[PDB]
């Protein structure tokens, strides 16, 4: 269970854009999303909800 | 040297004619481009992974 957190909780996730393609048409924004990213610190760690 | 070739000039004759027409086969069996090699040698390493 310790290992299935971990590995669901500290993961790099591929989240897209805002006005990715192929857009609606008239769409003037668009920007990257930075979804989860991996933890850093051993804080970070140490909060992981089991 | 010479001496050899001014009394026998048909030796003379048949060693310009066999490098004539030993260079002028071998035009046609070498490629023909702008330039060499000029450009270094290059390695390029690629991945793509979406979004």
């Amino acid at each position: 269970d310790v290992s299935s957190a971990i590995q669901a909780q500290n993961v790099q996730i591929s989240s897209g854009q805002l006005g990715g393609l192929p857009a609606v048409k008239g769409q003037q924004l668009n920007a990257t999303i930075i979804g989860k990213t991996r933890l850093q610190t051993a804080e970070q760690f140490e909060n992981i909800l089991l | 040297m010479s001496k050899f070739f001014i009394d026998r000039p048909i030796f003379a004759w048949v060693i310009a004619l066999v490098i004539m027409l030993a260079g002028g086969l071998s035009i046609l069996s070498l490629p023909v481009n702008q330039y060499p090699a000029i450009a270094p040698p290059a390695i390029a390493v690629q991945v793509s992974y979406p979004g």
